[PDB]
């Protein structure tokens, strides 16, 4: 199990796409009314890292929770007929039932999940923890429309002016992206999460946007990764003091931003280094 | 009722792009498309962004336009209300949020009335 | 809500873009197309091309108008809007653009007004 | 099936007129509010390939699946009359329906669809992604009005003139366009992409455009195409690591650009050569 | 129908008058802004060649569309009523009305129509495409006004001390302009363009600006005209090569041109004609 | 508003050209024409041949003119309007024209103005 403990900030950016839409205000971005700014659920980027992981292991123990299309009571089922069918008596049974699963799924075994659907399996809080991710600057998004050659059906038979109904696109001009990520240690003792889950998951990070290429997105990047390392599995120091060393600053001479040169990045490692540690991956 | 000169930026706004809607119906009478899903998200926040834009393409709209008299009312009607505002804002509040879309429903109710607008005009 | 002095091109612009609607509305009666129309998203993206030909065409109408006060009340118009500006722009920002109906729009709400043009230039 | 991922870079100039569609609501070529620029949507440029596919092959596995008044259910359904999809179930009725479409289309087998509409078949994300693409420089329209002979109907406007009502037709008088494109090995296997078939995207690019002319769209031609190719299933590095090695800069002492002439490529490849081919195609 | 792709440069120059007239500011020469040059609306190039042939041939197969004051939806209802003979169903209503409209009137073989405007019957395509023309070196603009020997109408404006109708002929002492234009093959089989049609399309071109004199318009003349021949259905070449083959400089004696001996034009064909067909077909 | 030293051809020609209007124009009190617009036109397109014929005008003008303070005030602000120039160009692009017509209505302000020129001359 990890003997450390892990703080890390992450800078991402989008050039002309929707990074993901409000599953009900049509498909537009998603955005803070009141600031205007930009919003990155952390379940999506979550969900990229899954689909890494599912492109690139591809064997046992690295097998992975959340699938395309599956039955999730079936999943615990199964596991409730492994070894252990029915010798520990319901009162750990549940108990073995989160050991297994821990011991296949690697996505159980980093991020938390839940399983009592059926015959309960347990609960995992997750050793690893993001937050939501916000755009630095305003955004504005560009509303398209756009139309296709051939009616779908035959219920619109006729075909007129009005007909070909357009159907739209979104996107967004330019932007940059702040996320903030955890690592706990006392929970990780629980899960076995291993020193290696970790490299995979850096790798996972850094290398994960070039495998994702959908229409809508365009394309996206990873503009910095810096980890803060503890030196205790007791809290060094707290985290503001930390994170406020990375500043990244709107650069006075343009109005409207339109690309990375125009912002700036300042890292600041004043007397930190005398117990935390601060590793540079992303640049 | 209707606030000639409420004059909070929200109202003037809202009636603004009641009126533009407006236009945008009856200069494409076959249709059914609305303005509406296309710009309120925008208009809430970030009204620089949109109303200029739209400006730039009504002209094309009133000329398209068949009957002339409509498009000198809806014309001398739109001078009159653009005259409140000094500025388009770049954020709004929440309160001016909502009362923008007060001030849309209240400018569609009104030009809606059979005559109103024409009254208004002969006056001029 | 006429200021005389923004200084902001687009609003400068829009003063000048409406005397030079008006102008040519006054010259000729039986005419319903509008330069307006045709010019308006081009003459707010950039000014340069459209601004170039509206001057050539400028002193025609301004000749051929039939009435003489008339015409040495709109040239002092123009002799009163022209010291802002110094130089016609490359091209438009946004909040230009909006800038620039607002100015269009406020202008002609002023030249419609009956008699006041007349007085500032009595005051002159 | 195809093996090696590919990035390249794409690179193409508008004549003398409309190089996208108008916004079908605001009736210009497509423009950045803001900075100037210049845009076309991906979908367009989608769309002429596929012409010169559905005009360059004619034949079976070649089909081109929406044609002008082609209508999409009826060609779903008649893919339910296969062999293979007689006798199967729910999922498999699914899967069958997928492997039939993917194997006689090629508009399918290289971009994505959506068979959801009636006797549902899927979807599939399609090996090849493209982005939008950008002006360099900022394009200054040109709006031109033009008369017609006769009128258009014995209408209202059966008078004599047709001075009343002339219509309008936009134009460009110069500019370039940037556009980014992906091929991903790892969905290749889910289709059945092709060597033949990415012979087959590359020689379409190149002479996509002399086989498509139009009244509206006046000339058009295609300057550049650089392809990057990596060793290994996995990307060497990032894109934008790479992206930057193409650059093209206005020239130093022009104003205005007016040709190809003005503006200036250059080309970098100091290490590029670790794992890394770069296949120079546009010129 | 057609044989082999074809593309051909075009150049013609005018002495006095207006070549085109802009209805945007009064008749000005259509003009660039910025550069200072005037651009030859193509829409004009096509409309001659429609006169030029309603002119002479006056024959059934080769009427003429768009006729000085036709209404075009008596023409569409009367090929429809010519195939209520068909009276079957609407696509196939359609299509008949497509073939009857090419079989009769050459400008629809020639060039498309949209004359789905009434009664429906489709979007022709044409296989003959011409590009605006530009003025090779900037115009040069001399106004002038004239008298009225009578005034117009008995108004007030009947006052012999006051005369205003100054009246505007513009001109242009000396230019030339250049065209582009494509002929692709596979469109003309939706049409069946022939081969004597392309004939007499390369017959009238040559001979035109005599045949169509006004007073605003003054002298024109075709100065040389050249056509390339593919030598296979598919472009052997890029038409950026070909067209670039062909150059025109002005004389470094002169610094003002007024005549055609100004200009040098510069052909150029050792070994881009190896499977090129050069014809210089005039001047 | 204006400046002395903008230094571009069209700016400074129509400065000249609206100094020679009101010259022409005050010393004669009986000059109904609007000789203004009688060469406006023709300068905008090319001066080459209407300001040489124009300067050969000048000195009937000069002579006619009723208050001699007036006239050496005038010659004088010519020189240095004239100094900044170097030669006559035939052709005349279009953007250059637009700045001819600035500088006519820039400085025609500057020749509306109560005492001004009097005071330039009285620095000189």
């Amino acid at each position: 199990t990890i003997e450390k403990r892990y703080d890390f900030v992450f800078l991402f950016d989008v050039q002309d796409g929707n990074p993901n839409g409000d599953p009900d205000a049509g498909n537009l971005p998603r955005i803070d009314p009141q600031t205007g700014e930009g919003l990155v659920t952390d379940v999506c980027l979550k969900r990229k890292v899954r689909n890494f992981i599912q492109m690139t292991q591809n064997d046992e123990h690295h097998d992975i929770f959340i699938r395309e299309k599956g039955i999730l009571n079936n999943l615990i089922d199964e596991a409730h007929e492994q070894e252990n069918v029915k010798g520990k008596e319901k009162g750990e049974k549940t108990e073995a039932a989160r050991q297994y699963m821990c011991s296949r799924y690697y996505d159980i075994r980093t991020f938390g999940a839940v399983m009592t659907t059926g015959k309960n399996a347990g609960q995992v809080r997750g050793p690893v923890q993001l937050t939501f991710s916000r755009s630095i600057d305003p955004i504005m998004t560009l509303e398209h429309s756009i139309t296709r050659m051939a009616v779908t059906n035959e219920k619109d038979a006729s075909e007129t002016g009005d007909n070909r109904t357009m159907g739209r696109k979104f996107t967004v001009p330019y932007g940059l992206y702040r996320c903030h990520g955890f690592i706990s240690t006392h929970f990780a003792k629980q899960t076995g999460f291993s020193e290696n889950d970790l490299e995979l998951f850096w790798q996972a990070l850094v290398n994960m946007f070039d495998h994702d290429h959908s229409a809508a997105r365009g394309q996206m990047n990873a503009r910095g990764l810096y980890v803060f390392e503890h030196s205790n599995n007791l809290g060094d120091a707290p985290a503001d003091s930390l994170f406020k060393r990375i500043q990244v600053v709107k650069k006075d001479g343009v109005e409207v931003v339109r690309s990375f040169d125009d912002y700036l990045v300042s890292v600041d490692d004043k007397n930190l280094e005398e117990t935390k540690l601060l590793r540079k991956l992303g640049g | 009722g209707l606030d000639r000169n409420r004059q909070d930026i929200g109202y003037v706004l809202g009636r603004l792009f009641a009126v533009l809607e407006k236009i945008q119906a009856e200069a494409n009478p076959g249709l059914n498309a609305t303005i509406a899903d296309r710009y309120f998200g925008s208009a809430s926040s970030t009204p620089i962004a949109v109303f200029g834009t739209l400006m730039r393409l009504l002209p094309h709209h009133l000329n398209k336009l068949e009957f002339e008299g409509r498009a000198v009312q809806l014309q001398w009607e739109i001078r009159q209300i653009l005259e409140h505002c000094q500025r388009f804002p770049n954020h709004l509040n929440l309160e001016q949020q909502g009362l923008f879309a007060i001030g849309y429903y209240h400018e569609t109710q009104f030009l809606f009335t059979k005559d109103a607008l024409k009254n208004l005009f002969n006056e001029a």
